[PDB]
RNA sequence: CCAUAGGUUAAUGAGGCGAACCGGGGGAACUGAAACAUCUAAGUACCCCGAGGAAAAGAAAUCAACCGAGAUUCCCCCAG
RNA sequence: UUUUGUAUAAUGGGUCAGCGACUUAUAUUCUGUAGCAAGGUUAACCGAAUAGGGGAGCCGAAGGGAAACCGAGUCUUAACU
RNA sequence: AGGACCGAACCGACUAAUGUUGAAAAAUUAGCGGAUGACUUGUGGCUGGGGGUGAAAGGCCAAUCAAACCGGGAGAUAGCU
RNA sequence: GUAACGGGGCUAAACCAUGCACCGAAGCUGCGGCAGCGACGCGCGUUGUUGGGUAGGGGAGCGUUCUGUAAGCCUG
RNA sequence: GUUUAUUAAAAACACAGCACUGUGCAAACACGAAAGUGGACGUAUACGGUGUGACGCCUGCCCGGUGCCGGAAGGUUAAUU
RNA sequence: AAUUCCUUGUCGGGUAAGUUCCGACCUGCACGAAUGGCGUAAUGAUGGCCAGGCUGUCUCCACCCGAGACUCAGUGAAAUUGAACUCGCUGUGAAGAUGCAGUGUACCCGCGGCAAGACGGAAAGACCCCGUGAACCUUUACUAUAGCUUGACACUGAACAUAUGUUCUAACGUUGACCCGUAAUCCGGGUUGCGGACAGUGUCUGGUGGGUAGUUUGACUGGGGCGGUCUCCUCCUAAAGAGUAACGGAGGAGCACGAAGGUUGGCUAAUCCUGGUCGGACAUCAGGAGGUUAGUGCAAUGGCAUAAGCCAGCUUGACUGCGAGCGUGACGGCGCGAGCAGGUGCGAAAGCAGGUCAUAGUGAUCCGGUGGUUCUGAAUGGAAGGGCCAUC
């Protein structure tokens, strides 16, 4: 980072923002990961079971990533609008 | 010994940036000028420090025109 | 051992998707009354880093 | 210089101020113009005050 | 004046040495910061005291997060 | 050798022989190459075991936003052409 | 009598020449100053490094002194050669 | 120390003009050879072209000691 | 007299004499985290510090500045509360 | 003048001739009274000057005696050294040549001598500059700090009087006396006197603090220093696109303005001539000439009449969110911008308005402040703190 002495980018520049510590426990779940878990419920504990999150994640959302072709049961996790409508296409259930 | 000179200000860079015939998109800096050396004509706006500047697509066209033969710009789009 | 971050530049960058970095822009923190609504509204976003600064953005920040 | 900062301040009270300078001597009347409060949306009086 | 201090004798132990490791009492500066004082180097070097075959620590006035774990020590992660 | 430039009257070497200067560790990125591939790979450790076990982790398959959060979008803005 | 006088020993070091890979890392030779004193000398002792000691020259403190020597931090650092 | 044609010497062996010869380089051509890059064909041929280099970047190698291959192989 | 041992011996240092100043003794002052010790087995005719430098004739004006000494009504002012 | 620059001052003395010397003068560049003034016998390996004597100091050297030098025998170093087949001259050339060019001269090799050259040897120039080197020294440089000093609290108590005064004794001090341990003076204990809650010490605290310590003390520069300069604007240099250096040539800025901004409507300058109370060269009035030679809030340049110049009405577009596209920058940035959304002003309307004729009027980040905003909120609810937006 050093430019010679004049005032570097990265001091010349301001700092911004603030680090969420509930981001750190929050995960993303795909459609391709639904099929992964154990008995086709897919809760916190089950995604943990099956190392799709790790074991400190206390939020999970299933996103559009991927693709689903079995009914599964999501349970306590948030669902995007996307994957509902995909969980749902192929027989599941979005349990609140 | 000294001298009471050795000042200078930065060099602006105005003049012509697009020249006769050349295609622009609106928007384009025709020229940019201290007053109106050249004046808007068709399709060129005159911004707050003179800057012409294209309000339409086209190709630009430097002209002589009315009664005091003063130098227009415009754009044939 | 590992190579420390230069903490002060992971507080000025974020890593976008294509591997560049946005950064906030200079010059909206304080002197703001002489400053036209305009160019304040322009700096309010932030912007990429450019190509020339990149070399030294990625130094700075190798677990970016 | 001579010319002080000043706030102009909404009188629809939404926090929301502009800010300019103002010839404090010459002029010692508060300053008072209608300007867009973007909080309400609307042009309200606006009222100088201490920046 | 009682008494105590003091005195003598006996028994028992200590003393000094030793490369590292260990616990403790003290504790730099060069150097880096492209100067420099905060900061760094570093509780490092060094000095001192004490111990043991190891030492120290250790059996929650500890964490955790409303679920739980269950003393200390050490290793890999967590994570530059 | 150093220089704009050295036969230079700039530097270094009396000669020979021997020795004498881009290394090592760890991290990180890029290239090549090999394995496997939406997966890849294990660390400590266990194991006499270069085996085998161990997937704790790490990287990747999603991003946007300061963040809550939303998510093939998202942020911006009362709202975007 | 005397920090009196002249002058050896003794203590010193003003001038000159020599010497300057010396006879000698400070001398020799010819002259020179003090020579009962604030003199000189033997033996032993004490003062220790930002410290000593100094009739003071930053002098001297083991041929070293505007901060001794030895070992260590130590491969200090060296944008210089 | 000649010492203000490089010298000898020159009345052209000077200068001007014109013309034709010739000399003259690691330039160009000829002959033989090597390599880089690219075509066009089938790693080979044919063909075009390129090959002065400091800092410096890229490519490809030689040799040295040591380990395996090696209780092999060479060696009184 | 002393001095730059080893390029300066002098007009430099010291000196008797002078003055200012501190110091009442568990002295001031100095060496010491301290205990102590020097000052001194001294006691203001003494001791320390400073400047001047035998002797002779002398040593003028300035207290605004900077110190030092004395004052302390009033202003300002720490921990504390 | 141990002081006097000018200066060898001037005058006198001394010498044939005297920048020195001695005596004066005062015009003291820049003496002066204990960082003493002026004298002063004696003293001095002290500085200056003169004279007698004396002489190889010299005119100007000669000879001689010894020790080396020289030759023989024995022993036997050294610094230096890229390699040498190691001439002169004139030129050339990293600019002063044994080595290049041209030319001249020169058989090969010692020995004694001499030092003009080999930019000879010796020592990584000590001067000079540079390095964001060092050291030590200084101080009213900075920051600390020993020491000294202030007060509060502690060790630290009791009466009486009105936070202070007095008295007391029992803490505490005693480097007073005596007694014992003791063969000891140190030390401890005891007794007694004197002090006495003082002193003194700890913690905290204000002052003082080159006594000591760590450091800082810019760069550019026709060497450095001194002076000047350092950012921004305008012109020229600048070679008819842009850009373009110098301690090149000239000037400006570090603002102003709620109107000097927006818009609508209107208007047109300097200067001079002729006439006209005071009134003049120049005031205001009238006509004409003239045609921007004026004007522009402030430099210069480029603009400006459809004015951007001048006057008035109404006003707040000196709006908030954005922004196709483009200019200009290594970057941080900076600039120009139609159009879109919301809400606004002026105008009958077309329209125009996101400050000002334009180009100077400026300061990154950090740290912190203020207002807004439940974005975050370390068990949970809050809060603190942080973020975000506005702003200082
Ligand atoms: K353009
Ligand atoms: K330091
Ligand atoms: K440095
Ligand atoms: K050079
Ligand atoms: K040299
Ligand atoms: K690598
Ligand atoms: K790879
Ligand atoms: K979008
Ligand atoms: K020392
Ligand atoms: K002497
Ligand atoms: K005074
Ligand atoms: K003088
Ligand atoms: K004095
Ligand atoms: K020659
Ligand atoms: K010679
Ligand atoms: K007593
Ligand atoms: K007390
Ligand atoms: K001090
Ligand atoms: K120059
Ligand atoms: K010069
Ligand atoms: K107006
Ligand atoms: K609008
Ligand atoms: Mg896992
Ligand atoms: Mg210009
Ligand atoms: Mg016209
Ligand atoms: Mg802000
Ligand atoms: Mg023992
Ligand atoms: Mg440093
Ligand atoms: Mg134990
Ligand atoms: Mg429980
Ligand atoms: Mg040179
Ligand atoms: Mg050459
Ligand atoms: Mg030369
Ligand atoms: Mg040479
Ligand atoms: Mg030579
Ligand atoms: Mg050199
Ligand atoms: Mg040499
Ligand atoms: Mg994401
Ligand atoms: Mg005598
Ligand atoms: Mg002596
Ligand atoms: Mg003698
Ligand atoms: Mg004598
Ligand atoms: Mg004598
Ligand atoms: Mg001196
Ligand atoms: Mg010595
Ligand atoms: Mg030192
Ligand atoms: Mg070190
Ligand atoms: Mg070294
Ligand atoms: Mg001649
Ligand atoms: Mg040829
Ligand atoms: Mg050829
Ligand atoms: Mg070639
Ligand atoms: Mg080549
Ligand atoms: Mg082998
Ligand atoms: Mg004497
Ligand atoms: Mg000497
Ligand atoms: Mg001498
Ligand atoms: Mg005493
Ligand atoms: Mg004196
Ligand atoms: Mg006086
Ligand atoms: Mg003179
Ligand atoms: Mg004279
Ligand atoms: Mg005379
Ligand atoms: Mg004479
Ligand atoms: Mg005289
Ligand atoms: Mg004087
Ligand atoms: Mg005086
Ligand atoms: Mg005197
Ligand atoms: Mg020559
Ligand atoms: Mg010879
Ligand atoms: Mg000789
Ligand atoms: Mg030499
Ligand atoms: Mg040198
Ligand atoms: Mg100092
Ligand atoms: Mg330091
Ligand atoms: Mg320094
Ligand atoms: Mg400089
Ligand atoms: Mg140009
Ligand atoms: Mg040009
Ligand atoms: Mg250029
Ligand atoms: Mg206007
Ligand atoms: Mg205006
Ligand atoms: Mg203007
Ligand atoms: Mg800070
Ligand atoms: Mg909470
Ligand atoms: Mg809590």
């Amino acid at each position: 980072g050093f430019e010679g002495g004049q005032m570097p980018l990265y001091r010349r520049l301001p700092k911004f923002g603030f680090t969420s510590r509930k981001a750190a426990i929050t995960a993303e779940i795909r459609l391709s990961d639904l099929a992964k878990v154990e008995g086709g419920v897919v809760d916190l504990n089950t995604l943990k079971a099956a190392n799709i999150i790790g074991i400190q994640i206390e939020f999970a959302k299933v996103i559009l990533a991927g693709e689903v072709t079995t009914p599964v049961t999501v349970r306590g996790l948030r669902v995007t609008k996307g994957a509902r409508a995909a969980i749902e296409a192929a027989g599941g259930k979005i349990e609140e | 010994g000294s001298t009471r000179n050795g000042r200078d200000s930065e060099a602006k860079r105005l003049g012509v940036k697009r020249f006769g015939g050349e295609s622009v998109l609106a928007g384009s800096i025709i020229v940019r000028q201290r007053g109106t050396k050249f004046h808007a004509g068709a399709n060129v706006g005159c911004g707050r420090d003179h800057t012409l500047f294209a309000k339409a697509d086209g190709k630009v066209k430097f002209e002589v025109k009315g009664p005091k033969n003063r130098k227009f710009i415009s754009i044939e789009a | 051992p590992k190579i420390k971050t230069v903490r002060g530049a992971a507080k000025r960058f974020k890593k976008t998707g294509k591997g560049g970095f946005k950064h906030k822009h200079a010059n909206l923190r304080h002197i703001l009354t002489k400053k036209a609504t305009k160019r304040k509204r322009h700096l309010r976003p932030k912007a990429m880093v450019s190509k020339g600064d990149l070399g030294l953005v990625i130094a700075c920040l190798p677990y970016a | 210089g001579i010319r002080e900062k000043i706030k102009l301040v909404s009188s629809a009270g939404t926090g929301h101020f502009y800010t300019t300078t103002k010839n404090k001597r010459t002029k010692p009347e508060k300053l008072e113009l209608k300007k867009f409060d973007p909080v309400v949306r609307q042009h309200v009086i606006y009222k100088e005050a201490k920046i």
